[PDB]
């Protein structure tokens, strides 16, 4: 096995409207308090449940937000969905859907949670990435003691991610959380372990991908 | 929301006790945790019931209103934020503010550090960036300093607060930025961590 | 006045939902005999009505879409939302809210607009966004142009731009959609109308990038000496 | 549902008479126009009568099975696309399928024609992007009657309404492509272009100039 996914837009504009979708293994089983939910967390904040739906379209709603939200599906299309009001940028968050399994009608299970969505809000639109290899001009190490990678810059918003020869050379990795580039953009670093003296007998590749532009690009580290 | 304490700190050998409070009914509170930047993880269910096949050190337990969570043998990796979750009126599912955990007596570890020079596609645009990477340290403390000759940090002070790795060690990065002529006219190209006051330095050269 | 606007994303992934938005302005939804509706138009094709709302909240829609569509508003934001599901690439179109109005008892017509919105429904690749200098150009032409043109593989975002030589020598001018395939995995081409001279041996460089990425990988026109 | 004619090709003033049918009863029957990225612009209002804010250059009759539309003082931008619409049974806002008016009576101009070169770039890329581009025609309605060695591949479809040029004449694209071997294994290429007349051509050599 069981896994969940959610997906939607990578950015929303200031006072526009979000919409999102959620699909899964575990397909529409009518099990032990079985349902699905939507949850969000403010930037670095606590968790917040929004809403959920069960083994028939019995469905339930937050008191404080109510008109701000609405929930349904086309059962045949096998996505759970969520639809919302127009947006104040504070509604930016880590958002997730999740699976429910509450017993005979009590006792909590949210027994699976999806990889989530980077729901992000600004008055501005998307901007695409610039990528740079980082290997230095002068060198002194020997053997597999070294590590190298690529910078990413000038994009907005996140996510961007990196892989090492389509996963095939993944070892001794470091990855750093991205930082706001002070013009109102973002920047990222990720690194992989390498032989200090044997670059070019094999090639080490930054496989960079950026969802908002859907830009995917491969560059040599050496 | 469900009220709980903000933060908990204890020795690495010690079986820590955590609690959160059910505002109503309470006797079905599940537990979950939040190691940061990532999807959360399931803990105890029903009441006291052990989740199937996840790490066995997290301790099934009960209370009537002060719903309670614990660890058996505490370990360094357990530094994370911990949450209560509840049924409530008509499917009003309720949730806590979190509680952070710190695992004292843990050694710490001195920074692993790396520095990289600016790139040709910056030099074509009169730009330059030095990329400083700070990693493998403990506790989650950092400050950072630079020596682009005698000059202060320029064109992006852009530096992370402390962040956790895959292991219970911590990391950050910094991006001192210049014009290409500032890069060519300077000659010292150096970054220094000052983590817990410890002097740790990297430098680049043509 | 009356005023309106068309808002939402430029594209979405397959199987998901349309979500697009528009507010009635310069009059009110409480005003009698009036209403609001939606129209769409696929690229280079005919237009299509979808749905209505009137001055009593009586909703309606074309039944051929009823499990696929829905339409909603929030009083608390005086805003009208159009919803679709089962998103499939053919549904790529312009989409457009607009006002409804009537004569006597059930005798109805349409009468106002906002700026209009263009949408591509898509599977997604900007993997290695290529720019090949494949130009409808040189003395192959008797057109008041030998338009320099560039051809693409894997764009997802839109709109697509074009530039050559700052337009400096141009005549007969239009941008020409020259070819297009595969929505949001795009291969496509467009042009700048330099005159009907011979061109392919010469040192020309283009732009044909799409505005949200600002990104391409590219080659000069002069790849071989046999080009005039 | 409604139905309406293809192109009604005529006139500078001599009144063209567009029609649509569907609901013969005139039941809030009306008309609208499609033009370069514009709103669907109003033509006809009421139980099919002229709007208050709109000029003398058109008159829609109430009439009968014809929802008929008379037009006067025509011009090159009026080579837009034309649509009927109506109120049906409850809430049914019926809507047309198009008729691109061709405005023959304004002076126009013979087509000018581009084939894609056997290019210096495509000779390295192994392509033959045998697409045609067309300029400088009036009237602004055109078709290509391709000559080739039967090698029709990589087709396409368009509505040419927005592609007026800076020189107020019209421009267009026509769709054909292969690999670079087919600049030499096949040779009988010509973009042949008819705009209600002229039938203009451009051939190519086996290699670019
Ligand atoms: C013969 O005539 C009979 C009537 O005399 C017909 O029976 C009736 O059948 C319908 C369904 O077909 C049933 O509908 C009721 O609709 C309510 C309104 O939609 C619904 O109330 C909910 O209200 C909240 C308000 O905030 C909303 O958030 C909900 O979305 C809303 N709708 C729904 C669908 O929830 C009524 O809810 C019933 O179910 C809940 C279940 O909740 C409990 O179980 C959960 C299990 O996981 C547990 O988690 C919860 O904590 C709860 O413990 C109950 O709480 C309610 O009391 C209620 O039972 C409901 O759907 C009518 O109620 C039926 N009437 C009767 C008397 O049964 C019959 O079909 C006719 N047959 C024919 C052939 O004609
Ligand atoms: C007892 O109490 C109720 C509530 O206070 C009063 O009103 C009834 O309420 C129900 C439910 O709201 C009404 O049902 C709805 O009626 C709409 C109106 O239809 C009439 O009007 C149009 C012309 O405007 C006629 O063409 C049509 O034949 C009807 O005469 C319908 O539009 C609704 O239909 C739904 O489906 C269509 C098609 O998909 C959609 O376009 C609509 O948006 C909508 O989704 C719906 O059926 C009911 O009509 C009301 N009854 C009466 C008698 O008023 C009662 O008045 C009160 N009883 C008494 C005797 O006072």
């Amino acid at each position: 096995q069981v896994t969940l996914m959610e997906s939607g837009p990578a950015l929303v504009k200031v006072t526009q409207t979000l919409a999102v979708t959620c699909t899964f293994s575990g397909f529409s089983i009518r099990d032990s308090g079985k349902g699905v939910a939507w949850i969000r967390q403010p930037p670095g904040g606590a968790l917040e449940w929004l809403t959920s739906i069960y083994w028939d379209d019995t469905k339930y709603h937050d008191t404080s937000l109510k008109p701000r939200l609405t929930i349904f599906r086309d059962t045949s299309q096998t996505q759970v969905i969520l639809i919302l009001t127009n947006m104040a940028p504070l509604d930016t968050a880590t958002y997730y859907c999740g699976r429910i399994n509450n017993g005979g009608g009590w006792k909590d299970h949210i027994d699976f949670w999806g990889p989530g969505l980077l729901v992000t809000v600004s008055s501005a639109s998307t901007k695409g990435p610039s990528v740079f290899p980082l290997a230095p001009s002068s060198r002194s190490t020997s053997e597999s003691t070294a590590a190298l990678g690529c910078l990413v810059k000038d994009y907005f918003p996140e996510p961007v991610t990196v892989s090492w020869n389509s996963g095939s050379l993944t070892s001794g990795v470091h990855t750093f959380p991205a930082v706001l580039q002070s013009s109102g953009l973002y920047s990222l670093s990720s690194v992989v372990t390498v032989p200090s003296s044997s670059l070019g007998t094999q090639t080490y590749v930054c496989n960079v991908n950026h969802k908002p532009s859907n830009t995917k690009v491969d560059k040599r580290v050496e | 929301a469900l009220t709980q304490p903000p933060s908990v700190s204890k020795s690495l050998e010690q079986s820590v006790t955590i609690s959160c409070t059910g505002t109503t009914t309470g006797n079905s509170v599940s537990w979950y945790q939040c190691h940061s930047g990532t999807a959360p993880r399931l803990l105890i269910y029903d009441v006291n019931k052990r989740p199937s096949g996840v790490s066995d050190r997290f301790s099934g337990s009960k209370s009537h209103n002060t719903a309670s969570l614990t660890i058996f043998g505490l370990q360094a990796e357990d530094e994370a934020d911990y949450y209560c979750g509840s049924y409530g009126s008509g499917g009003s599912l309720l949730f806590g503010g979190g509680t952070r955990l710190t695992v004292l007596g843990q050694p710490k570890a001195s920074p692993t550090v790396t520095l990289f020079p600016p790139s040709s596609e910056e030099l074509q645009a009169n730009k330059a960036t030095l990329v400083c990477l700070i990693s493998d340290f403990y506790p989650g403390v950092v400050k950072v300093a630079w020596k682009a000759d005698g000059s202060a940090v320029n064109a992006g002070v852009e530096t992370t607060t402390p962040s956790k790795q895959s292991n219970n060690k911590y990391a950050a990065s910094s991006y001192l930025s210049l014009t290409s002529d500032q890069w060519k006219s300077h000659k010292s190209y150096s970054c220094q961590v000052t983590h817990e006051g410890s002097t740790v330095e990297k430098t680049v050269a043509p």
